C-alpha cells in the first residue's frame, strides 16, 4: 500500500500545479457542473420528440423474410 | 366593523381604537401619560381609577368627534381593520383617506 | 451585556487602573514578565521533546509543548501583569510610572 | 387482543384519577381543624415551656 | 387545583420508576428505562415548577438536565453494547463476576 | 482576553490544554506515517505539565481569582476555601497522573483519552469546587459522573470493566435521578437555586416542621445523592465492585480526586446554605454505618483492591463524623482527615501500582515481601499503620482530632462507635503487616522493582506521612483558615 | 504551500467549510470592531 | 378533563413499561409516554420545551434504545421473572412514597376550591408578547452561558466514550478510492 | 397556545383515514448504527441549541454569538475527533 | 364544525395530489426517456392512479402471521399520520393554516424526527432479516440528512427573525431567501431527497439490487400506505423548499400584472417546480452505495451546513442587518 | 427567586423577593423578616389565600345544607 | 420598522383598555366582597377581604389555574 500511497501523491502533485488549477478544480466539485450537464441533457429529451410505436393503430416496421406463423 | 352604536355612538371596540390610535396618542399623550405613571406607582385598580376615567373620557371624545368630522371614511378604515385583524399594511388605501380627512 | 469587574477582595497596593485593556496589559509586559514566558515555554518544549521520543515524533511532540506553553506562559504573564495593574500585586515599578 | 386491556387500563388509570382528586378536594375541605389541631398543639408546648420556666 | 395535578403525576411517574427498578430482577435494560423515567419526571417538575413560581430558573435547569440525560443514555448504551459483545448475553447471573 | 475572565484562567487553560492534547494525540495515534504510535505516555506527560502550569496559575493567581465577584456570583464563588480545596485537587490529580505512567506502557493500555477523560474530569473538579448554584453542582457531578463511567468501562475486551462500568453506570444514574428530584423539590418549594437565597430562605427556621416539607425532602434527597458519591454504607455498594473491576489507575484516581470535591461541595450546600440539625443526624447515621460495615466487611476480604475500597469506605465514615458535628473544629477536623486520607490513599496505590507489575491480585500474593522488598514492606507498613491510626504517622493526627471534634460535639455515642470500629477494623491492617513481616510461605512471589516516577512520589508521601507528627502546625492552621472562611 | 494545494485538491468540501466558516467568524472579530470604531 | 385523559394514558404506558415482556414493547411505550407529557407541555404552555422533547426524547434517545434493544433479539427466559413476589415490597415502598406526597401537598400547596371574572388582565405585558422560545434563548445565551458550555463538554465527553468504547475498525478489508488515475485524467490507451 | 387543537383533530382524521383505507380490502452485530445513533443525539442537541439562538440574535449581542461560536468550537473539536478515528466511515 | 371539514378539504386533496404525482413523475420519467407513459387507461392517462388505486383496493389481502401482526399493520399507518400531521401546518396564502403555530419550524423538525419509527417497525415486524436491515439502513440515512436538514432550517432562522412559517414568508417578501441562500437551497434539496429515499440515496427502491428493502413483506395496502406517505413526504419538502427559500405566496418583482395571480397559485407553481425537479434528478442520475451516501451526509452536507449557519450569523451580527 | 419571568418580564414576586432580602441585608435579627419571608412564601404558593378561599367556599355549602 | 408601527399603534391605545379592565375588576370584586361578606357575616372574628399578605402591595387575586392567560 505504500506504493499506492507515493502515486496518490504524486498524482496530487501532478493536478494541483497551480492554485488556478486548483481553485477550477475544487469549484467543478462543488457547484456540480456535471450533475448539471446530465440534467440539461435530460431536459433535452424531455422536450424532444419521441419514438413510442403507438401500438394496436401503428405496427413496427417487418420485412417479407419474416418468419411468423407456419 | 360597525363602528357606531344605534344612536350615532361610537363603539370603543379595537378596530375603531387602532384606527384612531395615531390620534389617541397626539391629542392626549398627557393624561395618557399620567394614568400610566400612576399604574406604575401603584398597581391597584381602586387606587387611582379617576385617571383611567379621564383618560377613557378623552378617548370616547376624540371618538365622537372623529366621527362626526369623516363619517365615511371612518367607517370604511373601521370595516377594513376589522375584516383584517388590524393589519395596518393590508389596509393602505383607506388609512390614507381617513388621514387626509382628520390630519394628525 | 452587564459587566461588573469588583473583586470580593480589596487590592492592597495603589491601583493604576480598575479594567486595564489588553493592550495595555501586554504593553506592560516588563523583563520578569517576559522570564516567566521563556521558562514556561522552555519548560513545556523540553517536556514534549522528551516525552515524544518514544512514540517517535519529537518534531511534532516539542510543537505541541510549544503551542501548550506559549498559552499557559501568556496566560501567567498576563496574569501578573494585571495583578500588577490592578494594585493586587506589588507594583512599585508602573506606580512610580503613574505618578 | 390487547387493545381491549390497553382501553380497560386506561379507563382505570382514568378511575384512579378521578379518585385522586377526590382525595385532594377531601385534603382541601379538612385543613381548618389540623390547623387548629396543630395550634392547640403548639400551646400546649408553650404553656409547658412557660411552666419549666 | 392544575399544580396539585401536575405534582401529583411527575410524583407517580417518579415511584413508577421505582417500581420498574424493583420489580425487573433480570432485566437491565428495563431498568435503565425506569432510570429515563425518573429523569422525565424531574424534567415534568422542573417545567411545572417555573410556570407556576413565573422563573425561568425551571426551564433552564430542565434544558440542561435534558441534554445531561442524552449524554448518559449514549453512554450508558454503549456500556450494554459492550457489555453484551464480551459476554453474549445481557442475562444478569452473567454480571456477576465481582462480589 | 478580557479582565472578567482572570477569574477563569485555570479552567480555561485546563480546558485548552486538554483540546490540545486531544487533537495532537488523535492526529498523531491515527497517522500511517509513523507505525500508529501508542501516544498514551507522550500525552500523560503534557497533561501532567498542564496540570502543573495550571496549579502554578491558580496558586500565583490567589486575589485575582475574585475578579467579577458579581458577574460571576450566578455560577460560581472562589474563596480561600475553595482556593485550597483546589490546590489539593490538583496536587492529587498530578500525583494520580505521574503514578499511573508504568501502567500504561507495561499493561499496553495506551489509550491517550484516558488522559484526555482525566483533564476533562479534574475541570469538572474544579467547577464543582468553585460552584455556588443548585445548577453548576449538577452539571459538574455528571461531567465527573460520565468520565468515570468511561474510566470504569475504559478496558472494553475485560469482563471486570465492562461489568463494573454497568453496574456504576446504572447505580450513578440513579443517584443522579434521586438528586434531581432533591433539587426539582427545593426548587418548587423555595423558589432558589442560588446557595445564598437558599441560605437566606432557610436561615432561622428549622427544617423539621409542617412548614418546608417539600424542602426537607429535597434537602434529604440532594443529601442521598452526596452520600452515594462518597460512598456511604446505605449507598455504598457501587465502591467496592467498581473500584475492583476498574483498571488500577481508574480506581485509585475515583478513591482519591472525587472525595475532596465532593466534600467540598457538600459543604457549600449543606453547612452553609442548609445548615440545620436533621442534615448532622442524617449524616451522624450514615456515618455509624458507614464505619461499623466498613470494619466488618474489610475484615472478611481477601483481595488488596477490595480492601482499599472498604477502607476508604470507613475513612468517608469518619470525614462523616467530622462533617456531621458541623462546627467550626468540626469542619477544620473534615479538612484534616481528607488531606491526611487523600495523602494515605495516594500512598496505597502508589505502592499498589508498584506490586502491579507482578499482577498482585490477593493479599497472599505480597506474602515474604520483607524479605524480596525489605523497604518496601516498611513503606506498606507504615501506610498500613497510618490507616490504622497508630500515634506517630499521619493518619492518627486526623483520627484524634476528629474524636476531640466529636467530644466537643456532644456526640459521645458517635465518638464511642468511631473508637470501637478503629479498634475493630484494624485487624485487617494487621493482617496485611502479618503476610508481609510474620509468615513464611511455602512459594514467594517475587516482585519487579519500581519506576522513578512511582519511586519519587512513594518517598516523599511516606516522608510526609511518618514525619508528620513532627510539625503538623501549617494544616492545622490551613484548615481551621478553612472552615473560618467557610462562612466570614 | 504546495501540501496546503495538494489537501484543497484531496479534500475540497472540507477546505471550501472551513473557509466559510473563517469568513464568518473574521466578520464580526474584525469588520464589526472597524464599523464600531468608524461609527 | 384533557389533563386528567393526558396523564392516565401516560401513567398506563409507563406501567407497560414497566411490565413488557419485550423489550421493543418497551421502547414503544417509552414512547408513547413522552408523547403524553409533550400533550401535558403543550397544556402548560411551554411548547418549545414539548417540540424538543419530541425531537430529543422521541428522536434521539428512543430510537437509539430501539436500535440497541432490537440489535440484541433478546429472547424470553433470558430476562424473565416472575412479578407476585416484589408485589408486597413495591407496595410498600409505593405507599411510603404516596405518603409522603400526602404529607408535601398537605402543607405546601393547597388546592382551590370553586374565578374566571375576577382574573385582572395586565394588558401591559401583551403589546409584545415575548415567546417561550424566545425568553429561553435569550436568557440561556445572554446570561447563563457558564451552565450553557458545559454541556458542551459533557456531549464531548460522551461522544469521547462512545468512540473509545464502541469502535472496531476493520483490520484487512480493501477501501475503495475514487482518487485514481483512470478517475482524475485517463488517458486514452491502445493496442497498437 | 389555542392551536393545537386543530392539530389534534386533524391527527384523529387521519387515524380514521388510515383505518379507513386499511379496511377497504376488507369489505370485499454492528456497532455504525450504534455510532449514528449517538451522533443524532449530539446533533439534535446541536440543533436544539441553535433554534433559541438563531430566534434571538437581535437580542443577544456579541457576547451571545461569541458564546455560541464557543460552543460551536468546543463541539466542533468533537467532529474532528470522529472524523480522524473512522466514526463517520462505514 | 368546520375545523373538520378544513381538515377534510386538506387531507383528501392532498390524496389526489399523491396519486396525480406518481402519474406525473411516471410521465415525466417517459418524457425523459423518449418514451410516453400512462395513456391507455383514460385521456392522457388522468384515470390511471383511479385505476391504480381500484385494483389494489380490490386485490384480495393475505395475513403474513408474523407474530407482531398489530405492529406490522400500523407502522405504515404511523407513517401516513405523520405525513398529514406534518402537512397539516404549511401555509398556503396569507390566512390558509390551520395552526399558526409559532414553533412552525420546530414542529416540522420534530414531525419529520418521529418518522423514521414507522420505518423501523415495518422493518422489525417482518419476519425476514432482509427487511430489518434495510429498515435499518434508511433509518440511519434518514437521521443523517435530518441532521443536515435542521442545521438549513437554522440557517433560515437566523436569516428570519421569527420561528413560523406565515412570518417567514412575510420576511421573504424582499428577496426571497433563494437569491442569498442558493447553495444553502441546494444543499436542502439534496438533503431531502435523501429524507425521503428519493432519486440518488434511493436504498428502499433498489429492489432490483441486493439492499432489497422495509416492503417486501408488507401486502397492498400496508405497501400502498407506505407509498402514500413517501409521496405526501415528497410534496410537503417541495412545500418546505418553497417556503424557505423560494417565498412561499409572493410574486416576482412585486409587479401589479403579478399581483393579479391570487398567490395560492404561485405556491402551487412553485411546488410544481420542485416535483418536477425531484423527478429529473431521480431520473438524470445514478444512485449512491449505502456506505457513500452515509459517509457524504456525514461529512459533506454537516459541515458546510455548520460553516454556513456561522457565515450567516456573521454578515448578519456584524451588519445592522437583524430583524 | 431571579426577576426573570416566564414571559420575558418582570417575575410574579421578585418584588417580594427582593424586599424580603433587603430586609435580611439590613436587620439585626433574622425573625425580623418573618412577615415578609411569609409574603414571599405566600404568593409562592398561594396557601393562605387558598385557605382562606377553601373555607368561605365551606361555610357557603354548610349554610346550603 | 412595520412591527414598530404595530406595537405603537397599541401602546396608545393601552391606557383606556387598561381602564375599562380596571373598572370591570373593580366591580367584580366588589360584587365578590359583597357575596363573601353576605356568606360569612354568621361567623364571628371574620374580615371583609382582608389580605393574606403585608406591608400592603396590592396583588390580583390567586386564579388556581396555571397559565389561564394563553388559553
Ligand atoms: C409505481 O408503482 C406504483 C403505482 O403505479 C403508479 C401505484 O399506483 C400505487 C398506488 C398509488 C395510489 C395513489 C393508490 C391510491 C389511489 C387513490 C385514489 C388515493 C385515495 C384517495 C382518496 C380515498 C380520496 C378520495 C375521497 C373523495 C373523492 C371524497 C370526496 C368528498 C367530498 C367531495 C366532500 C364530501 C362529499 C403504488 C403503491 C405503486 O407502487
Ligand atoms: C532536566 C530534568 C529532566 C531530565 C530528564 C532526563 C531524561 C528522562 C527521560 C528518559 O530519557 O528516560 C529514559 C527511559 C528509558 O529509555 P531507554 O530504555 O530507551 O534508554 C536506554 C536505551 N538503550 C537500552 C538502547 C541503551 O525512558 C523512559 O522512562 C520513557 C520516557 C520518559 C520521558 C520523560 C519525559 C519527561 C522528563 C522530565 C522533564 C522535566
Ligand atoms: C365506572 C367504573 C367502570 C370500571 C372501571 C375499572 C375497570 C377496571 C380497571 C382495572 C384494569 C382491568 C384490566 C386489566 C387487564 C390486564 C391484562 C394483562 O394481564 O396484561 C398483561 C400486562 C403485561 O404485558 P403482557 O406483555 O403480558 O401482555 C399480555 C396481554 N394480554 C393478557 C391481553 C394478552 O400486565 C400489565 O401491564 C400489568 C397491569 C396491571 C394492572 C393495571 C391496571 C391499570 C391501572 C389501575 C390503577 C388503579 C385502578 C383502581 C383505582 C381505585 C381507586 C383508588
Ligand atoms: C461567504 C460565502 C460565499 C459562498 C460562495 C459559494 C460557495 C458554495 C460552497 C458550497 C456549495 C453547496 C452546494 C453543493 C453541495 O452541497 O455540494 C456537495 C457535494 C459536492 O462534493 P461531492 O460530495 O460530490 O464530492 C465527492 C466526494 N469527496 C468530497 C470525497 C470528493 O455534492 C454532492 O455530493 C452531490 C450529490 C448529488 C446531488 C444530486 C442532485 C443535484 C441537483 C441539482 C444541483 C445543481
Amino acid at each position: 500500500t505504500k506504493l499506492e500511497d507515493e502515486q496518490r501523491e504524486q498524482l496530487a502533485k501532478e493536478i494541483s500545479k497551480d492554485w488556478s488549477s486548483v481553485f477550477e478544480r475544487s469549484i467543478n466539485t462543488l457547484f456540480l457542473t456535471e450533475m448539471v450537464r446530465g440534467l440539461m441533457l435530460t431536459l433535452k429529451y424531455f422536450f424532444e420528440t419521441k419514438v413510442t410505436i403507438n401500438y394496436p393503430f401503428e405496427k413496427g416496421p417487418l420485412s417479407p423474410r419474416f418468419r411468423g406463423e407456419h | 366593523a360597525s363602528a357606531v352604536d344605534a344612536s350615532g355612538n361610537p363603539i370603543p371596540s379595537s378596530s375603531v381604537l387602532m384606527a384612531s390610535s395615531k390620534h389617541i396618542g397626539i391629542r392626549c399623550h398627557s393624561e395618557n401619560l399620567d394614568f400610566l405613571k400612576c399604574k406604575k406607582k401603584d398597581p391597584n385598580p381602586e387606587k387611582c381609577l379617576d385617571k383611567g376615567r379621564d383618560v377613557t373620557r378623552c378617548v370616547l371624545g376624540l371618538l365622537k368627534d372623529l366621527h362626526q368630522k369623516c363619517t365615511k371614511e371612518m367607517d370604511d378604515y373601521v370595516g377594513c381593520m376589522y375584516y383584517h385583524t388590524n393589519e395596518f399594511d393590508l389596509c393602505r388605501k383607506e388609512q390614507q383617506a381617513f388621514e387626509k380627512k382628520c390630519s394628525l | 451585556m452587564n459587566t461588573d469587574i469588583t473583586a470580593s477582595t480589596k487590592p492592597e497596593y495603589p491601583v493604576v487602573d480598575r479594567n486595564p485593556p489588553f493592550t495595555k496589559v501586554v504593553g506592560n509586559f516588563s523583563t520578569l514578565d517576559y522570564l516567566r514566558f521563556v521558562t514556561i515555554t522552555g519548560v513545556s518544549v523540553t517536556v514534549g521533546y522528551l516525552s515524544g521520543i518514544k512514540p517517535g515524533i519529537r518534531g511534532p511532540s516539542m510543537v505541541t509543548g510549544g503551542l501548550i506553553g506559549v498559552m499557559g506562559g501568556f496566560m501567567y504573564a498576563y496574569q501578573n501583569s494585571a495583578g500588577r495593574l490592578m494594585g493586587f500585586f506589588p507594583n512599585d515599578d508602573e506606580v512610580a510610572r503613574h505618578n | 387482543v390487547r387493545v381491549a386491556s390497553y382501553f380497560a387500563m386506561t379507563l382505570g388509570a382514568f378511575v384512579f384519577w378521578q379518585s385522586m382528586d377526590k382525595v385532594h378536594v377531601w385534603i382541601a375541605l379538612h385543613q381548618d381543624e389540623k390547623q387548629e389541631r396543630l395550634e392547640k398543639e403548639a400551646e400546649i408546648r408553650r404553656v409547658r415551656e412557660e411552666l419549666l420556666k | 387545583m392544575d399544580l396539585i395535578k401536575y405534582f401529583t403525576f411527575s410524583m407517580i411517574i417518579f415511584i413508577l420508576g421505582i417500581w420498574g427498578i424493583l420489580l425487573n430482577r433480570r432485566n437491565i435494560l428495563i431498568m435503565l428505562m425506569s432510570i429515563e423515567l425518573m429523569l422525565l419526571a424531574v424534567n415534568s417538575n422542573f417545567l411545572v415548577f417555573s410556570v407556576s413560581l413565573d422563573d425561568m430558573m425551571g426551564q433552564l435547569f430542565a434544558l440542561l438536565v435534558l441534554t445531561v440525560a442524552a449524554a448518559e443514555s449514549a453512554i450508558g448504551l454503549a456500556i450494554f453494547v459492550i457489555t453484551f459483545r464480551v459476554r453474549g448475553t445481557i442475562a444478569v447471573e452473567f454480571i456477576n463476576s465481582i462480589q | 482576553m478580557f479582565n472578567l475572565f482572570l477569574a477563569v484562567y485555570p479552567e480555561i487553560f485546563i480546558i485548552n490544554a486538554t483540546f490540545i492534547l486531544l487533537i495532537h494525540g488523535v492526529v498523531f495515534s491515527t497517522s500511517k506515517k509513523y507505525d500508529y504510535p501508542p501516544l498514551v505516555s507522550n500525552v500523560g506527560w503534557l497533561g501532567l505539565l498542564s496540570v502543573l502550569i495550571t496549579l502554578l496559575l491558580l496558586a500565583a493567581g490567589a486575589p485575582l481569582l475574585t475578579i467579577a465577584h458579581l458577574f460571576r456570583n450566578n455560577f460560581f464563588r472562589r474563596d480561600n476555601f475553595t482556593y485550597f480545596c483546589q490546590i489539593l485537587l490538583l496536587l492529587s490529580t498530578a500525583g494520580t497522573i505521574s503514578m499511573c505512567f508504568d501502567f500504561f506502557e507495561q499493561e499496553r493500555f495506551d489509550a491517550f483519552e484516558f488522559i484526555v477523560l482525566i483533564l476533562l474530569s479534574t475541570c469538572s473538579m474544579l467547577f464543582m469546587i468553585s460552584a455556588y448554584d443548585l445548577i453548576a453542582m449538577y452539571l459538574a457531578i455528571e461531567l465527573q459522573s460520565l468520565c468515570f463511567y468511561v474510566m470504569a468501562a475504559s478496558k472494553r475486551k475485560s469482563e471486570f470493566s465492562t461489568e463494573a462500568g454497568l453496574k456504576y453506570l446504572i447505580l450513578g444514574a440513579f443517584s443522579s435521578g434521586i438528586l434531581l428530584f432533591g433539587c426539582s423539590m427545593i426548587y418548587g418549594s423555595t423558589g432558589a437555586t442560588h446557595f445564598d437565597q437558599l441560605a437566606k430562605i432557610l436561615t432561622g427556621y428549622e427544617l423539621a416542621g409542617a412548614r418546608s416539607s417539600g424542602i426537607f425532602m429535597g434537602i434529604l434527597f440532594i443529601a442521598v445523592g452526596s452520600l452515594f458519591k462518597i460512598t456511604a454504607v446505605p449507598f455504598h455498594m457501587w465502591a467496592p465492585d467498581i473500584y475492583e473491576g476498574s483498571p488500577t489507575p481508574v480506581t485509585a484516581f475515583l478513591s482519591i480526586a472525587p472525595k475532596i470535591s465532593i466534600f467540598a461541595n457538600i459543604l457549600r450546600v449543606f453547612i452553609y446554605g442548609s445548615y440545620g440539625a436533621t442534615l448532622q443526624q442524617i449524616f451522624c447515621f450514615c456515618s455509624i454505618a458507614s464505619m461499623i460495615l466498613g470494619a466488618l466487611a474489610a475484615m472478611a476480604q481477601t483481595k488488596v483492591k477490595r480492601l482499599l475500597a472498604y477502607s476508604s469506605i470507613g475513612h468517608v465514615g469518619y470525614i462523616c463524623i467530622g462533617f456531621s458535628c458541623g462546627t467550626i473544629e468540626g469542619i477544620q477536623s473534615l479538612l484534616i482527615g481528607i488531606f491526611i486520607y487523600a495523602l494515605m490513599t495516594i500512598d496505597a496505590f502508589a505502592i499498589v501500582l508498584a506490586l502491579r507489575q507482578t499482577r498482585v491480585k490477593y493479599i497472599a500474593d505480597l506474602g515474604a515481601l520483607a524479605k524480596t522488598n525489605p523497604i518496601l514492606a516498611i513503606t506498606f507498613s507504615i501506610t498500613m499503620f497510618s490507616y490504622v491510626g497508630i500515634p506517630p504517622l499521619a493518619g492518627f493526627c486526623s483520627k484524634f482530632y476528629l474524636f476531640f471534634a466529636a467530644l466537643g460535639c456532644g456526640a459521645y455515642f458517635l465518638a464511642s462507635v468511631g473508637v470501637v470500629t478503629s479498634v475493630i477494623g484494624c485487624f485487617y491492617y494487621i493482617r496485611l503487616v502479618k503476610r508481609m513481616f510474620f509468615d513464611t510461605p511455602r512459594t514467594w512471589i517475587l516482585y519487579e522493582p519500581m519506576d522513578r516516577d512511582k519511586s519519587l512520589l512513594l518517598a516523599m508521601t511516606s516522608s510526609f506521612i511518618t514525619l508528620f507528627f513532627l510539625y503538623p502546625s501549617p494544616l492545622f492552621s490551613v484548615t481551621h483558615q478553612m472552615a473560618l472562611s467557610l462562612y466570614l | 504551500m504546495e501540501k496546503l494545494k495538494m489537501f484543497v485538491v484531496q479534500e475540497p468540501v472540507v477546505a471550501a467549510s472551513c473557509l466559510i466558516a473563517g469568513f464568518g467568524l473574521f466578520l464580526p472579530a474584525v469588520v464589526r470592531p472597524i464599523l464600531d470604531s468608524y461609527q | 378533563m384533557i389533563l386528567s385523559v393526558l396523564f392516565s394514558l401516560a401513567l398506563v404506558s409507563g406501567l407497560m413499561v414497566v411490565r413488557a415482556k419485550n423489550p421493543v414493547h418497551s421502547v414503544l411505550f417509552f414512547i408513547l409516554v413522552f408523547c403524553d407529557t409533550s400533550g401535558l407541555l403543550l397544556l402548560l404552555g411551554l411548547d418549545f420545551f414539548a417540540m424538543i422533547f419530541l425531537v430529543v426524547y422521541i428522536g434521539a434517545i428512543a430510537v437509539l434504545f430501539l436500535f440497541v434493544v432490537m440489535m440484541f433479539h433478546i429472547q424470553i427466559a433470558e430476562i424473565h421473572e416472575e412479578v407476585l413476589r416484589y408485589l408486597p415490597v413495591s407496595g410498600i415502598i409505593g405507599l411510603i412514597l404516596w405518603w409522603e406526597m400526602f404529607f408535601i401537598l398537605d402543607n405546601e400547596t393547597i388546592p382551590l376550591l370553586p374565578t374566571t371574572s375576577l382574573i385582572y388582565t395586565v394588558y401591559a405585558g401583551k403589546v409584545r408578547s415575548w415567546t417561550n422560545l424566545e425568553t429561553l434563548g435569550n436568557l440561556l445565551y445572554t446570561y447563563y452561558f457558564v451552565w450553557f458550555l458545559v454541556p458542551s463538554l459533557i456531549l464531548l465527553v460522551a461522544m469521547i466514550g462512545a468512540i473509545v468504547l464502541t469502535m472496531h475498525r476493520t483490520t484487512k478489508v480493501k477501501r475503495q478510492d475514487v482518487f485514481r488515475r483512470n478517475a482524475i485524467d485517463f488517458r486514452r490507451t491502445i493496442m497498437r | 397556545m389555542l392551536e393545537f387543537a386543530p392539530i389534534c383533530i386533524y391527527l384523529v382524521i387521519s387515524l380514521l383515514v388510515s383505518l379507513i383505507l386499511l379496511g377497504l380490502p376488507f369489505l370485499f452485530f454492528d456497532i455504525r448504527f450504534y455510532l449514528v445513533s449517538i451522533l443524532f443525539i449530539i446533533f439534535d442537541l446541536e440543533v436544539t441549541f441553535f433554534f433559541p439562538w438563531a430566534v434571538s440574535l437581535n437580542k443577544i449581542d456579541l457576547f451571545g454569538f461569541w458564546s455560541m461560536m464557543a460552543f460551536l468550537l468546543i463541539l466542533t473539536i468533537g467532529f474532528l475527533y470522529e472524523w480522524k478515528r473512522g466514526a463517520l466511515d462505514w | 364544525i368546520a375545523v373538520p371539514a378544513e381538515i377534510l378539504g386538506i387531507i383528501l386533496p392532498l390524496l389526489l395530489g399523491v396519486a396525480f404525482l406518481v402519474l406525473a413523475e411516471r410521465k415525466v420519467m417517459a418524457f425523459v426517456q423518449r418514451r410516453k407513459g400512462p395513456d391507455v387507461v383514460g385521456s392522457f392517462g388522468l384515470l390511471q392512479p383511479l385505476a391504480d388505486g381500484l385494483k389494489l383496493i380490490l386485490k384480495e389481502p393475505i395475513s403474513p402471521s408474523s407474530a407482531n401482526f398489530f405492529l406490522f399493520r400500523m407502522a405504515p399507518v404511523a407513517t401516513f399520520m405523520l405525513s398529514l400531521v406534518a402537512w397539516a401546518v404549511v401555509p398556503f396564502d396569507y390566512g390558509m393554516v390551520l395552526s399558526d403555530s409559532n414553533i412552525g419550524l420546530l414542529y416540522l423538525f420534530a414531525i419529520s424526527s418521529l418518522g423514521v419509527y414507522g420505518i423501523i417497525t415495518a422493518g422489525w415486524s417482518s419476519n425476514s432479516k432482509y427487511a430489518f436491515l434495510g429498515a435499518l439502513r434508511s433509518a440511519a440515512q434518514m437521521v443523517s440528512y435530518e441532521v443536515s436538514i435542521g442545521l438549513i432550517l437554522i440557517t433560515v432562522l437566523i436569516c428570519v427573525g421569527s420561528c413560523n412559517l406565515s412570518e417567514i414568508v412575510m420576511a421573504q417578501k424582499q428577496i426571497w431567501f433563494g437569491i442569498p441562500l442558493f447553495p444553502v437551497l441546494v444543499m436542502f434539496f439534496i438533503s431531502c431527497l435523501a429524507e425521503t429515499n428519493r432519486a440518488p440515496f434511493d436504498l428502499p427502491e433498489a429492489e432490483a439490487e441486493s439492499v432489497a428493502g422495509y416492503n417486501v413483506e408488507y401486502s397492498s395496502m400496508g405497501f400502498a400506505l407506505f407509498f402514500l406517505g413517501e409521496y405526501a413526504n415528497m410534496i410537503l419538502m417541495s412545500g418546505l423548499c418553497t417556503s424557505l427559500s423560494l417565498g412561499g405566496w409572493l410574486p416576482i418583482l412585486d409587479l401589479p400584472i403579478f399581483k393579479r395571480i391570487p398567490g395560492s397559485i404561485w405556491f402551487s407553481i412553485k411546488v410544481i417546480l420542485f416535483l418536477f425537479l425531484y423527478i429529473w434528478v431521480r431520473a438524470a442520475f445514478p444512485r449512491y452505495r449505502y456506505d457513500q451516501l452515509m459517509g457524504l451526509g456525514w461529512k459533506v452536507f454537516l459541515p458546510l451546513s455548520l460553516a454556513w449557519v456561522v457565515a450567516v450569523s456573521g454578515v448578519s451580527v456584524t451588519f445592522p442587518w437583524l430583524p | 427567586a431571579s426577576g426573570w419571568g416566564i414571559t420575558g418580564n418582570k417575575g410574579r414576586c421578585y418584588d417580594f423577593w427582593m424586599d424580603f432580602s433587603e430586609c435580611m441585608s439590613r436587620c439585626r435579627e433574622p425573625k425580623d423578616c418573618g412577615l415578609l419571608r411569609e409574603d414571599y412564601l405566600e404568593c409562592l404558593h398561594h396557601s393562605k389565600e387558598f385557605q382562606r378561599r377553601n373555607r368561605i367556599y365551606k361555610e357557603e355549602q354548610r349554610k346550603i345544607r | 420598522a412595520l412591527k414598530e408601527e404595530k406595537y405603537a399603534a397599541r401602546r396608545s391605545i393601552l391606557p383606556v383598555l387598561q381602564a375599562e379592565e380596571d373598572e370591570r375588576f373593580v366591580r367584580e370584586w366588589h360584587k365578590y366582597l359583597a357575596y363573601e361578606a353576605e356568606v360569612m357575616k354568621d361567623v364571628p372574628g371574620w374580615k371583609v377581604g382582608e389580605s393574606v399578605y403585608n406591608s400592603g402591595r396590592w396583588v390580583p387575586p390567586a386564579s388556581g389555574e396555571l397559565r389561564p392567560d394563553i388559553w
